[PDB]
């Protein structure tokens, strides 16, 4: 009930290319609190079960309404199905789920640190508006494959103590290369890092900054049940390998390398 | 928390007020799916299975989606026997006393199926016990116990021998005829028996070529696999003398009541809380009305009469 | 009538311009489906399995829709070889005599087989014959050709040596383990193999509370059981060294690539011509493109990777 | 192409207990000519394959529109989420389809017999307003099981050189009975006989009428390719019983009681 309804599509559009921006209105909006949370989407399919978790990319209390950034496959994926919704259609939502983003214990002396992938991206937004009330010094690097798939650069550069970089692979905008590339270049003492990409992308960020404690690092996964029941989403604990941490539930994000929750 | 005479079903060691069981694997063991609707509303609840040690389970990707159905190659994920009998179970029993549980239990050899039935009945709320046998037999060659009714046959006298609540068996479809194995397992003793455990599948990634789960094979699960569930539950309800509780793809009420068509006294649901979080008690609602219209009075009077009504 | 290289494959007998066939007992004898669209435009047709004599089928009803399947008791009604040898197959050669056709045959018992085999191959358009073995045995207590090594091999030897065209051999899923199978087949002297056939499963009529089909049982097809078709697929291309034409739940492009990264060398597609007509056509039309993005520069390329990077 | 098209939803409202009148609009229309052709009709969702076999109750050259009337059954099934359709939705449609009803041979002089039951009466509307034309003398017969499921009675009453006789099981209208009834009571020599409705209502009328050669009988059974191919709609030719009649294909209309083409 709280954890599952029929959210209402208000808006629909491709933003980038196979990049689709929906914008859901509903109760379960009000229910939101920490970015880096998740809703699991239900396909209009009766012939596909299983839900797809999709982070939340910001929200809008008073108007209701939560925003989900998300790319799509050819004609026999979920997704794609999903991309065809318009405006008034309604989505089977459950959510939000997982264990977000902490925000609380943040100040606006620590300089926070944002590094952000492709489609890892939209749930970094919310963070950082979130960040933003602090008034803490943030910097946001962002990676791309290419300039046809950048998104969000709007959105972070209209946010006061944001200092944004941006890269592509193939340097069809912003610096060339991969976030790694402008990782290094910062200079300065970091707090806390928040990030959320390619796994080949978290593997270098927490190995840059092992030594750091307040390292949050959001997970992705394949899924089924999304509440931590059937336990297809696991990884395991760097503190104790014998230990699972579950994703959906336990994550997405966690603290160190090998993840710890 | 009205009950209702009309939906009850009496079972070896189970007597339950309505015929809705969250299948083993797809529920934990309650603990996530209680923070979104009262468990006491269910029948019981086949909880994940226990083996003797902690399984961590096979490598990921565990899951892929399938036309109607999924793979799953979870691999038996568990704490292990002690903290199962010492956390898990008593957490069902301290806010469920009364809800009957219905203990899955896997293994890799007989001995690990004989130590896990003989102590999982200590637990007041453990009622029954559903023996997983689709699992590798690693003193046959890694083949399936349920794969071989004289192998299947002597697991289950073993474990009957030791069991302190009565024995379910979870029947595999995989196999060319399913008569021979559910004969020998209910002349082994079984108490009664469950099917089906999922069919096995592949799903390959187009763009790596691989198969998307690490484990290459999976089992198969949901509506799909609902026909196949329903011709062997009927084909075994004509050669056997003790009740089964059907499963295989069931996501609504008239999968019940069809499951019940086919043989079945009782009907777990599994896949289909991934999808529906809501699923069983939304089916227990729609029951009686449905029965209605179908003019069932009872699942009682109909489990008698499907078994008088041979056709 | 534009043909495409990087869809041509080449099998025992079979020349194919692209590798979709539309499956046995899913497009007739062709006259019905060649009104919507030319048959050149395929790459091959399994017609409906002939019998030496006449056959009218199963009572109906003889089929039920399922969650993304169907179930099918046709009972595979046919007007016999003299018929088919007269008649069906001379209208397939008049009418589109470059078009190569696969003879789907069945029967009772290894006579009929035989029978049919060392005739069929006499039409000029028959370039290879696929046995369909999930035919009850009446020599052998009605038990399936195909649920026994020896008898399916005993089978494939006889047909072997009366037959003018390549012999391919369609395997049933419903198996404990077709390895064995698959090899004894193979040892036999089959050319190629097809695979598979139908599951078996059941619905009931919630009114009646009988089985929807006549025949109570059915088999089971489409996109439900493509996972078992791969995983299949997959296990018996890892120990033959004989080609395979996969089938079971193609309904796109997609599915056929998938079928390749199986093991499959050419995708037969049965079902999914009953909701488009059209399927066909469109899949070939499609391929090109799917491949490009797939990094696929053609299917026999793509066999000779696949069977190199067993993986 | 000519068999097959993505038609357009012009309306849909319930005309009787669960019996929804769809109106749909295409160039298909434009292959009609005999009733009793039917359509075969996709369902708009993944998990259903088969197409749903649906009478043409009736057709608007010039507007481009064909009619059907259709029962639905639970949540559960094809129907029901084809009820669910809106104007300006699209609907997945193969045909006209099948051997319909012969009309060409049928003059002013003759006098026609039509019996209709439950949901086999919509194609008879089209054979009526077809018979219509040759102004022959036309009594129309139909049966029901209640007054919540009469339909088309508006339509037929309508209908010059038309007698219209209904008859409802429970007489909640109509006479009471079914309709096999009225059918002793008819008092002439009847040159064609059209019939479509229960198979008890076929035996019945075909039994009362065996010595009529010109005998229409429209027939219902399970389908799959609806074209001819897969055999699922057979019948046995009562002029040989080796020999199949398809009622997608040969059918659904037959001559003879046991049937024969
Ligand atoms: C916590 C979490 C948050 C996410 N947030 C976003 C987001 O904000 N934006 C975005 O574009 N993507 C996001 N993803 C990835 C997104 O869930 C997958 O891209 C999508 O589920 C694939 O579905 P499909 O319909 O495209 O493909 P299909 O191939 O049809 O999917 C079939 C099955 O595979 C699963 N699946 C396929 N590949 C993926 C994989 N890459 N990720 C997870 N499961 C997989 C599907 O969920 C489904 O169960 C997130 C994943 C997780 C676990
Ligand atoms: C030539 C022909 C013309 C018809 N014309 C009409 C008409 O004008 N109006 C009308 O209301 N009905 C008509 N019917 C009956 C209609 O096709 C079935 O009522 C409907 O297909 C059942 O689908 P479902 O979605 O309700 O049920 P489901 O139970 O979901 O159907 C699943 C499968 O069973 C088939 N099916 C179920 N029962 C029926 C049976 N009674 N009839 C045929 N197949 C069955 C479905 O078509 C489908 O393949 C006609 C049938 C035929 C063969
Ligand atoms: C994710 C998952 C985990 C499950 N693990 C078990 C298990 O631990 N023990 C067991 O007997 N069956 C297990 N099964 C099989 C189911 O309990 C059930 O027999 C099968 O999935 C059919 O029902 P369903 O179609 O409703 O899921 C599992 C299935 C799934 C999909
Ligand atoms: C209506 C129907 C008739 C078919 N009859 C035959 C047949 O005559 N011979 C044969 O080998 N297989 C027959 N099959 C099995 C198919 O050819 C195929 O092996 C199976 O249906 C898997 O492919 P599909 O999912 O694409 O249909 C039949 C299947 C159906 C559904
Ligand atoms: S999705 Fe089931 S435990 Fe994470
Ligand atoms: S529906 Fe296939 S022959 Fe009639």
């Amino acid at each position: 009930s709280q954890l599952q309804e029929m959210m209402t599509v208000v808006s629909q559009r491709e933003v980038a290319y196979n990049i689709f921006e929906m914008v859901l209105k509903g109760t379960l909006v009000d229910e939101m609190d920490l970015p880096g949370q998740f809703l699991h989407l239900a396909v209009p399919n009766g012939a596909m079960l299983l839900r797809r978790p999709i982070s939340i990319s910001s929200w809008d209390k008073r108007a209701k309404t939560c925003t989900i950034l998300y790319r799509i496959g050819d004609e026999t994926t979920g997704t794609y199905k999903l991309s065809k919704l318009e405006s008034g259609a309604k989505v089977d939502v459950m959510g939000p789920l997982g264990n977000g983003f902490p925000v609380a214990e943040v100040t606006s002396t620590d300089k926070i640190l944002i590094i952000g992938g492709g489609i890892g991206v939209p749930p970094l937004y919310e963070l950082a508006k979130q960040l933003e009330k602090t008034g803490c010094q943030m910097t946001i690097l962002l990676g791309f494959a290419s300039e046809n798939v950048k998104i969000l650069e709007n959105e972070f550069s209209n946010l006061k103590n944001v200092t944004l970089k941006i890269a592509t692979d193939d340097g069809s905008y912003g610096t060339k290369g991969h976030v790694g590339m402008l990782m290094n270049e910062i200079d300065f003492e970091v707090d806390a890092l928040y990030t959320c990409g390619a796994p080949a992308m978290l593997k270098a960020v927490a190995k840059k900054y092992d030594q750091l404690e307040r390292l949050y690092i959001s997970m992705e996964s394949r899924m089924a049940c999304g509440i931590g029941a059937c336990y297809a989403c696991v990884e395991h604990d760097k503190e104790d390998e014998s230990h699972a941490l579950k994703v959906c539930e336990d994550g997405p994000v966690f603290l160190g390398k090998q993840l710890s929750l | 928390m009205t009950e209702n005479n009309r939906l009850s079903v009496k079972l070896p060691g189970l007597d339950l007020k309505n015929p809705i069981i969250p299948a083993s694997g797809c529920f934990g063991f309650g603990e996530e799916y209680a923070k979104y609707y009262d468990l006491n509303k269910l029948g019981s609840i086949m909880v994940k299975a226990t083996t003797l040690h902690p399984r961590f389970g096979n490598p990921t990707p565990r899951v892929a989606e399938t036309a109607s159905g999924m793979l799953n190659a979870i691999g038996l994920q568990n704490p292990g026997l002690e903290v199962i009998m010492t956390e898990k179970l008593p957490w069902l029993n301290e806010n469920f006393p009364e809800l009957p549980i219905i203990a899955n239990v896997a293994g890799s050899e007989e001995a690990d199926y004989v130590a896990v039935c003989a102590k999982i009945g200590d637990a007041a709320n453990v009622k029954a016990i559903e023996l997983n046998i689709s699992c590798p037999n690693v003193k046959h060659g890694g083949q399936a116990f349920g794969t071989d009714p004289e192998v299947a046959a002597a697991l289950v006298k073993a474990c009957k021998a030791v069991s302190k609540v009565p024995l379910y068996v979870k029947l595999s479809p995989n196999v060319t005829d399913i008569v021979p194995i559910a004969k020998a397992v209910e002349a082994a003793g079984a108490d009664g028996l469950t099917m089906i455990n999922t069919l096995m599948g592949v799903r390959f990634d187009l763009k790596t070529r691989q198969p998307i789960l690490a484990n290459i094979t999976g089992g198969l699960s949901g509506p799909a696999i609902k026909p196949v569930a329903l011709k062997l539950i009927h084909q075994v309800a004509q050669d056997v003398d003790i009740p089964i509780i059907g499963m295989g793809g069931v996501a609504n009420a008239q999968d019940v009541l069809e499951m019940y068509m086919a043989g079945a006294s009782a009907v777990a649901v599994g896949t289909a809380n991934f999808a529906d979080p809501f699923v069983c008690p939304k089916i227990i609602d729609k029951l009686p009305e449905l029965m209605d219209q179908y003019r069932i009075e009872s699942l009682e009077s109909l489990i008698q009469e499907v078994k008088e009504g041979k056709k």
